DNA sequence: CGTCTGCCCGCTATGAGCGTTGCATTTATCAGGGTTCTGGTCCACAGTAT
């Protein structure tokens, strides 16, 4: 709960001039900030080489938390986010009144059940909606996380007394159970705020049709300015009848309420979709562009490769390394990391203090096992075998 | 076992410098070195050859259950366990008073325009996993319960309150069920803080989802550091449930709880994890450890691990 | 409760809280009493509610609104303190903080003054049309729920929903009924809505926290009073005379309303009690008709403070 | 339960129960199912009921009533009856007077056929008039439900409402004559109407209680027909007067509408099966078809009775 | 005309009936297997063409 006192800014948007939920938010940056903004890897020392074998090999494991390197489609998923999270507070002004009026519509929704009621017409909805779509180790949640962690979550007005709750992030049970989507939100919610709801709502008995009221109320008693909800392919393994209602309740907040939603699914979430939004499509990296090898590929790896705690190391990369790096992971961003650690400590392991061909092809064979089907079937190149199994490409 | 009292010790890792929980532990040892700590044996030998038979029969029943000795696999399993460990513990550091002002003057100075860019906080993603496969009978458990067994489990810190429980080990059931595992944490740190959460959380009436989110909520107030879940075969399919959601649970509780997990299974096991890329991904999350039994030789010349095995 | 909302301009705290048990979408009256207050026991007062504690505590974190300023904004006390004396006003200002429902109204004699308080609600149809237009919201007013004359100020006579706060101890109630509008065109007289005019800007009134004669000051200013106007003789009084200037300035159909008629034939009359010696309390109408009657040239507050000089 | 309904003539004991809690101001099923068996595990059924011998105690006290004339006066089962023969007619009988419902329709195979179809609450709107004109009551009537037939015997087809037996389970509903109106013209063959009521008197005739073939005499019967017939090859059929004088009798809407359409090409066909040697029992619809389009003069029961005796 | 004698009177404690609540029980949902049932299929035989 990063609990901080509000100070109002000066936007230059005509839409945005007196609202104070969109001037308390942190200004925006530009293209160039944006991108250097997210960029993060681990500091290294000199001395760091120099010490013992079980303090460096203790240090070689901090690679994969402590590092990112954003690629193209990380700048547009972060200006999309940041355009839907400012652009939703416009049809929500507490000063002029409008934010007062959703609350009272929201009152007879609780008391009648239906959520289609209104008392207001002068109350609109000014939010849209997102969905992400991609395959397994691409970075869907630890990006949105370093995307979202600019924003400081809570915030604490004066003049008023609301506390803003600038986003929030839940799962999908795995169960596909109705009654548990309504109760992670109440805990995920009174964890970022201390408060207790899931004793209020959850305890008592509720059917889903007032849960579906309770919770889109109090998420607009402190003003919620996104709501993404992770690992969407959970819905399908539900009772019969009842993943519809879900994907209709998920268009009404938006459509009606006016807080946004965002989605995140794999691959085997478009059935339960397209045979029943704006989409937007991740997929994993690969040398050749067009005819030439792609930049960010080589930048990619030529960035990861200056983290080596090697005594004797390789002052720069062979092109046949890459090709086998490029070979055996198969351009997915989770295998890339753990082979380089993994091969790494085997080197520190063994003695020899340099990555080769064949110390890469060992650690493959030897320490992923599990994995070997599905990179084969990407790596076989038939479309038939890449359509088998489940969570890969599309 | 037993509320040890904390007496902290500096770590040579500039990342583990200033946590409680880390410095607590037992100091860093060499790979080589700590595998040869596990080397035990029999002293009775030469001094008790004269006696009664009924006593020397008595005597020999005890050699499998107090001879061990380390072989050239353990020292890779023993470095595996160390880091997973002590890995854990950045993100729950306890020591922090000075973030709100901290905080706070970033926000003033990113809004008035002398500083760009700033970052507030950011959660955790997913835990440490870690899976080892190998026949019965090739000691997958006398071979963990020793070097578990170099480690405090409850330690008392005397500055804060916390009981940090530095590990725990639970194992399934031959009905498979997936209620019967999330009622196995609570009696499991019941037996050893001497607590109540069995009676509290367990014997109500609760989905299974629900008794989920309460596994890290406690997981969290006692700073745990490792959970082993041992014969994992039991889940092929065994009873309670389709093979999705019992693919599922496992996914959403190494999502959610934030301790490492380790698993130990029979080379029937590895069909349930070789389903998905997700599982997967998973399941060989910090390699995955594959044990086979002894060979008479590997090129030519006997093993000496065999000659150094049958002669002791 | 997380967040409680400000109060408005010229709102009760009943108001106030049956709006955070709206915004919240608490619907059981007792889930919002175990909410705002620690107990399911808390009676719902409107007009000079007790356990004024925890309203300030919720509104803590906001550096303007205390104990004090709630006692004299957002409550019926500014017309009862001056008119009942400095210690028992001090005690009551000390104790409606605590926990104390019947304590206060036992001390003051509200429920002894009225047998019969107007529990009925109201409603103005003007009143509603700016607050809609100003706020976005519909809320209870000050100076619609004067203790005896419901009359507005600045216009006309209000309307009666006939639903009586008494029906349910423990409900926080709010206007919210898409603003029902009817027309009731019949007034009484216009001199009730001179008084009323006249009379409400005691309840804003900063010099009013202070100001508080004892009895003896109230007998002898009212001596000096009759001596001043001339309107006395030697160990007795007129007797008709201020019978006819309120009869001219106050017609008797208009006194039936307020529940107060003269009654020239027996000495029980308020009229000569208000001139003879004090021993007990006075409401706020009984001095304001004398007022109006007799010394038309100063407001309230300015003849508060020629009495209390 | 101390009044318990005697049923009215004609009448299927799921209408009896149904009154027997509109008599009494019963409403919830549960109660009902609590009160006249003891069990709240009994399933509805319109034709061939079971759990029979619990509603002969109810009626002990009127002497006539017995779990023989429940089965055979009051129900469904005198269709089945003869068809399937005397091997299984007697262990039905004895399965139908205990609590095993879906072993009842195992051993009657011909009703064996898995999953049903047509559950919904079919209705006569001239037979009703005279049913509240006699009696002051409407209940469901045997002729309505016959096992294929949407057609009154007397009348011509059926008012069917969108209602499914099979919707509540538990629940057994008595008609009103209120909900009841809702009649409207339809189409009507007279041709199906001629075999509704040529197999209407099946049903109330004592002779099918006692007298039922085999499977050999059914061949036997069929081949020493065909063989005086005289429309036949060397010990087998022409396959195509009989196929021509079926047509001729019946029109091919008619069988399309009965489940039955004539299918020439394939060598599959119930007609050629009925003809071969017998292997299972056929439905009364076939052997209705075949005696009228083979004996256009003789009667259901006189049929029956030379196709036994011999 | 005021304190004592009657009078008022707000208040307080108690019990029988009615309306509300939490736990245990019943009911419903879903996956897996299976075991006979029956539905179409191929083989050998009688009668007809060279
Ligand atoms: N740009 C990047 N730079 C560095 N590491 C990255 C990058 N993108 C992804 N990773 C790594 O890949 C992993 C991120 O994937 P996850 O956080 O597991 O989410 P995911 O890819 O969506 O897989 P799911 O959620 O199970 S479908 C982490 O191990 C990151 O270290
Ligand atoms: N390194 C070793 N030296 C001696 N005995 C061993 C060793 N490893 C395992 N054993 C023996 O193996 C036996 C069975 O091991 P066990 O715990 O059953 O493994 P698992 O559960 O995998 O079958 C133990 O009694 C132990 O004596
Ligand atoms: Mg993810
Ligand atoms: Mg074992
Ligand atoms: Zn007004
Ligand atoms: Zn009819």
């Amino acid at each position: 709960a990063t609990r901080i006192q509000a100070v109002y800014r000066d936007t230059g948007v005509e839409a945005y001039r007196d609202n104070p939920f969109i001037e308390a938010l942190p200004p925006l940056q530009e293209s160039v900030n944006s991108a250097a903004s997210l960029k993060s890897s681990l500091q290294l020392t000199s001395s760091d080489l120099q010490k013992s074998r079980v303090i460096r090999a203790h240090t070689i494991c901090r690679i994969p938390d402590d590092y990112f390197q954003p690629l193209g489609t990380h700048l547009l998923l972060s200006e999309r986010i940041s355009v839907m999270i400012r652009g939703g507070y416009v049809g929500r002004n507490p000063k002029t009144g409008d934010l007062q009026k959703h609350l009272q519509n929201g009152y007879e929704r609780v008391q009648t059940g239906e959520l289609e009621t209104f008392r207001f017409e002068e109350a609109r909805s000014t939010a849209q909606s997102l969905l992400l779509i991609g395959c397994s180790g691409s970075g869907k949640t630890t990006s949105l996380h370093r995307i979202l962690a600019t924003y400081p979550q809570v915030i604490y007005h004066r003049e008023l007394n609301v506390e803003q709750v600038v986003y929030l992030k839940i799962d999908c049970s795995h169960n596909g159970s109705l009654k548990e989507i309504c109760l992670n939100f109440f805990r995920a919610l009174d964890r970022a705020l201390g408060s207790n709801y899931e004793r209020r709502y959850g305890l008592k008995r509720h059917g889903i049709e007032t849960m579906l009221a309770l919770m889109s109320q109090i998420a607009n008693a402190h003003a919620l300015g996104l709501l993404v909800i992770d690992e969407i392919q959970h819905l399908s393994r539900s009772r019969s009848g009842g993943s519809q209602e879900m994907l209709n309740f998920f268009v009404t907040m938006v459509n009606i309420i006016g807080v946004p939603v965002m989605l995140i699914g794999t691959p085997k979430a478009r059935e339960i979709f397209e045979a029943d939004f704006g989409a937007i499509f991740w997929d994993p990296i690969q040398q050749t562009q067009r005819g030439k090898p792609n930049q960010e590929w080589i930048a990619f790896t030529d960035n990861l490769w200056q983290l080596q705690l090697l005594q004797r190391k390789d002052a720069l990369l062979s092109d046949e390394v890459r090709d086998v790096w490029y070979e055996l992971s198969q351009g997915v961003m989770d295998i890339v990391v753990k082979l380089f650690v993994l091969a790494q400590l085997r080197a520190l392991a063994l003695g020899n203090e340099r990555i080769t061909a064949g110390l890469l092809r060992q650690v493959y064979q030897d320490e992923l096992k599990p994995v070997h089907p599905m990179l084969e079937a990407l790596r076989s190149g038939i479309p038939e075998r890449i359509a088998r199994y489940s969570d890969l490409v599309v | 076992a037993t509320r040890i009292q904390a007496v902290y010790r500096d770590t040579g890792v500039e990342a583990y410098r200033d946590n409680p929980f880390i410095e607590a532990l037992p100091p860093l040892q060499e790979s080589v070195n700590s595998a040869a700590s596990l080397k035990s044996s029999l002293q009775l030998t030469s001094s008790d050859l004269q006696k009664s038979r009924v006593i020397r029969a008595h005597t020999i029943c005890r050699i499998p259950d107090d001879y061990f000795q380390p072989l050239g696999t353990h020292l890779l399993l023993s470095e595996r366990i160390s880091v997973m460990i002590r890995g854990g513990y950045v993100g729950r550091n306890p020591k922090t008073g000075d973030l709100q002002k901290h905080l706070q003057n970033g926000y003033e100075r990113v809004q008035t325009g002398e500083l760009e860019t700033f970052r507030f906080e950011e959660a955790r993603s997913t835990a440490q996993s870690l899976l080892l496969i190998g026949c019965s009978g090739s000691g997958k458990t006398t071979s963990l319960h020793r070097i578990l067994a170099t480690y405090p489990q409850v330690i008392y810190h005397r500055e804060l309150n916390v009981e940090q429980v530095v590990y725990l080990k639970i194992d399934c059931s031959h009905n498979g069920s997936l209620k019967e595992i999330c009622l196995n944490f609570f009696r499991a740190l019941d037996r050893a803080l001497g607590s109540n959460y069995e009676r509290r959380y367990g014997l109500k009436r609760h989905g299974i989802e629900t008794m989920l989110a309460l596994m890290s909520q406690i997981a969290n107030a006692h700073a745990l550091g490792l959970l082993v879940i041992d014969e994992i075969q039991h889940l092929s399919r065994s009873r309670s449930g389709g093979s999705q959601e019992m693919l599922n649970f496992f996914v959403t509780m190494v999502n959610i709880i934030g301790v490492p997990v380790m698993l130990i299974g029979t080379p029937k096991a590895r069909e349930i994890f070789e389903a998905d890329l997700r599982s997967a991904r998973r399941g060989a999350g910090f390699g995955a450890i594959f044990w086979d039994p002894i060979q008479q030789t590997q090129r030519g010349k006997p093993n000496q691990e065999w000659i150094a095995f049958t002669d002791n | 409760m997380r967040n409680f909302p400000v109060p408005y301009s010229n709102e009760l705290i009943y108001s106030t809280i049956a709006r955070a048990g709206v915004y919240q979408g608490i619907v059981s009256p007792k889930q919002l009493l175990d909410e705002v207050y620690g107990n399911r026991k808390v009676v719902a007062t409107l007009g000079l509610p007790s356990h004024l504690g925890v309203i300030a505590r919720h509104l803590h974190q906001t550096g303007r609104y205390a104990v004090q300023q709630l006692i004299y904004e957002h409550t019926l006390f500014p017309l009862y303190a001056p008119f009942v004396g400095k210690e028992r006003r001090d005690e009551a200002i000390r104790l409606m903080e605590y926990q104390a429902q019947g304590a206060v109204h036992l001390m003051l004699g509200v429920a002894a003054s009225r047998v019969k308080s107007d529990n009925r609600f109201r409603y103005c149809p003007d009143c509603v049309a700016l607050q809609l237009n100003r706020y976005g919201e519909a809320f209870w007013q000050r100076d619609w729920y004067l203790p005896a004359l419901p009359y507005c100020p600045k216009h006309g006579a209000l309307v009666f929903f006939d639903r009586a706060v008494d029906d349910h101890r423990h409900q926080f109630w709010a206007l919210g009924h898409t603003e029902l509008l009817s027309d009731y065109p019949k007034d009484s007289l216009s001199q009730l809505t001179a008084l009323a005019a006249y009379i409400a800007p005691l309840l804003d009134a900063p010099r009013a926290q202070e100001l508080s004669p004892s009895l003896e000051q109230w007998t002898l200013f009212y001596q000096r009073l009759a001596q001043d106007l001339g309107l006395t003789k030697s160990k007795h009084i007129r007797h008709d005379l201020v019978a006819e200037r309120v009869r001219q300035t106050f017609s008797d159909e208009a006194l039936e309303k307020l529940d107060l008629k003269l009654a020239e034939n027996k000495d029980t009359c308020w009229l000569k009690s208000i001139f003879r010696k004090h021993r007990k309390a006075f409401s706020y109408l009984q001095h304001s008709i004398v007022w109006q009657a007799l010394l038309p040239k100063l407001t309230v507050i300015e003849a508060l403070q020629q009495a209390s000089a």
